[PDB]
């Protein structure tokens, strides 16, 4: 689910995917630091820019 | 010149580089020569004032013009103590089965506040554990966490797994005493925040438990403090010694607080002045700056002090206010009836 | 263990903070901001949320339930 | 008397009775604790 | 038993006395300490505490002429009083021409 959000926007909303995904907080962060960095004010980026 | 340096002394309170100067209160009866500073009654009621700045629900700000130190520190102190209130003290437990301890949830217990009012109460008597209808409250906390019967396979989130797995202090019931239901409508005596989060449970756990409530001031405990912070502050007045203008004065804009200081285009030139004094926290960062250390004279008034009380929400603090005046009015009372017995 | 209901210095009331302190990290406000908009002005208040563990759940994980 | 234990795994009220070998059903677990007492405790707040 | 006197010394001396106050602390004693001192008549006016573990407070006062030195004190403890009251009252004015002024 994170990678098909990743794949539609490049910007993902962690609450959203905590609230999708029912799951708690640690796994959700887990999941988006293997592909994702923090950008203030935008949420969270992908790591790699479009190839 | 002599005369000057006097009024500063006895008005003001100046905050040097290293030291505070100028910060015990001198206007006494034979200090001063030239003043005659005996006690009047009529000069006191002429002079003192009280503004009230801002006022909310449990936050007060105001200032008192006239009074003196002491006055202001015995104020401060019995808010901050001599006030009593009303807190958990007693804590009968059954099958507490949680895992925080019996004694710890005793004592976050006894800190959570109450709504209830305190002039509507006595003190218990020494001993009298079992309590009477007018001077203690009961507060019945039975909650039983247990697994949600409709959930998600996965349910990775412990809300939608557990039910009542965190025992917040809105689950405290009031259980009335004797007439107590009729005298206090319903939805009065409650938890104050509503919120506070009291402990967390898994399934199979349980905590049932009665809270005994009695009057008590904070110099016993500090449970008891209505007030969470109630302080006050000397009113600053910033003044220039010269006129500063130039790019230096928005140096001056970005010495002090940023409200201020202002800087305005006379003749279109940035001049600095003093726009609200009261905004200022006295920094010291003004030092930092070589050549605009001899332009200014930070210093605090005497005679004018900013409370600022805010509450932890059981009563609104202009009744504060008014209780600890009227504690210190019992104190005097009490202490002039003691001397009238000995004479 | 659990957070304190109550300030050591002041006294303020902050227990009840806490879970929606969560949720303002769960959100993407950052700690000075979070603690800003949650109404902590004096940095007492502040250091008693920022330097709290959240020991509770790691303790429940190993309760019998 | 009927006395009750609580077995360290499945969290089961087992009753055993004197001298008995220590264990518990449906697991073999061989750690068992005593239930809280229901006797009123007094606490103070202080 | 709250407030009892004591001379300064075996020859009952008015002119120096000490008043012991129970259940008490800085407040009250700094307070009455400021509404005294403004006395024209009090050369000496201190107060101290004996311990902090026990409440209580030993205040002194010394007259300048022929003074009972009982007589300052129930003088400043009436100033206290009336200060008081006078305080309350305008706070309880100005909280009330607030609430008018706010509506
Ligand atoms: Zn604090
Ligand atoms: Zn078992």
């Amino acid at each position: 689910f994170v990678m098909w959000k990743f794949t539609q926007s490049r910007w993902v909303v962690r609450k959203e995917v905590a609230t999708v995904t029912k799951l708690c907080a640690e796994d959700v962060k887990d999941f988006l630091e293997h592909m994702a960095v923090v950008r203030i004010n935008k949420g969270w980026e992908f790591i790699l820019p479009y190839d | 010149a002599a005369s000057q340096a006097v009024e500063e002394m006895r008005s003001r309170v100046v905050l040097g580089e290293f030291g505070v100067r100028n910060v015990h209160t001198t206007d006494f009866p034979g200090n001063y020569s030239g003043y005659d500073d005996a006690w009047d009654q009529d000069r006191f009621e002429k002079n003192f004032r009280v503004d009230v700045v801002h006022m909310d629900e449990n936050s007060l700000e105001f200032d008192m013009v006239g009074i003196d130190a002491a006055i202001a520190n015995a104020f401060r102190r019995i808010l901050l103590a001599e006030v009593p209130t009303m807190a958990v003290e007693k804590v009968l437990v059954y099958n507490n089965t949680s895992i925080v301890q019996d004694e710890i949830l005793a004592h976050r217990l006894g800190l959570i506040p109450i709504h209830a009012d305190p002039r509507l109460f006595e003190y218990r008597n020494q001993g009298d554990e079992e309590g009477t209808e007018i001077d203690t409250l009961q507060f019945r906390l039975q909650v039983r966490c247990t697994r949600n019967p409709h959930a998600a396979k996965d349910s990775s989130d412990p809300n939608e797994l557990y039910v009542n797995h965190k025992v917040y202090t809105r689950h405290m019931t009031w259980i009335p005493l004797g007439n107590q239901a009729d005298l206090f409508p319903e939805g009065t005596i409650r938890p104050v925040h509503d919120d506070i989060l009291i402990a967390q449970l898994r399934p199979g756990q349980e905590i049932d438990l009665l809270m005994h409530c009695v009057k008590g001031i904070g110099k016993d405990h500090a449970k008891f403090s209505p007030v969470a912070t109630a302080s006050y502050r000397l009113l600053p007045d910033i003044t220039l010694l010269e006129p500063v203008e130039g790019e230096a004065a928005e140096e001056l804009s970005r010495c002090f607080s940023p409200g201020v200081i202002e800087v305005q285009e006379v003749q279109g030139k940035k001049v600095a002045r003093v726009a609200n004094p009261r905004l200022d926290t006295f920094s010291r960062e003004i030092f930092r700056n070589e050549k605009l250390k001899k332009v200014v004279r930070l210093a605090r008034v005497r005679d004018h002090y900013i409370f600022s009380v805010e509450s932890t929400g059981v009563l609104p603090p202009d009744v504060l206010v008014s209780e600890a005046i009227k504690v210190l009015m019992g104190k005097c009372r009490r202490f002039l009836d003691e001397l009238d017995a000995v004479q | 263990m659990i957070i304190p209901v109550r300030c050591f210095t002041c006294g303020k009331i902050v227990g009840n903070k806490w879970e929606a302190y969560l949720g303002l990290l769960q959100a993407e406000y950052t700690e000075g901001d979070a603690l800003d908009a949650l109404g902590l002005k004096r940095y007492c208040c502040r250091r008693m949320l920022l330097a709290h563990v959240d020991l509770i759940e790691k303790l429940l994980n190993y309760a019998p339930l | 008397q009927p006395m009750i234990y609580i077995c360290g795994e499945c969290h089961t009220e087992n009753e055993i009775k004197s001298r008995d070998p220590i264990r518990c059903r449906e697991c073999g677990y061989r750690i068992m604790y005593k239930k809280r007492t229901k006797r009123l405790v007094v606490f103070d707040a202080r | 038993k709250t407030a009892l006197e004591m001379v300064q010394a075996a020859g009952t001396d008015r002119h120096c006395v000490t008043f012991v106050l129970h259940e008490e602390d800085h407040t009250l004693g700094n307070s009455l300490r400021y509404m005294i001192m403004k006395n024209p008549e009090v050369e000496f006016c201190g107060y101290t505490t004996t311990h902090p573990s026990e409440s209580k407070i030993n205040l002194r006062i010394q007259t300048r002429g022929t003074l009972p030195a009982v007589e300052p004190f129930q003088r400043g403890l009436n100033e206290l009083m009336n200060v008081c009251q006078h305080v309350l009252d305008k706070f309880e004015a100005s909280i009330k021409d607030y609430k008018d002024q706010k509506a």
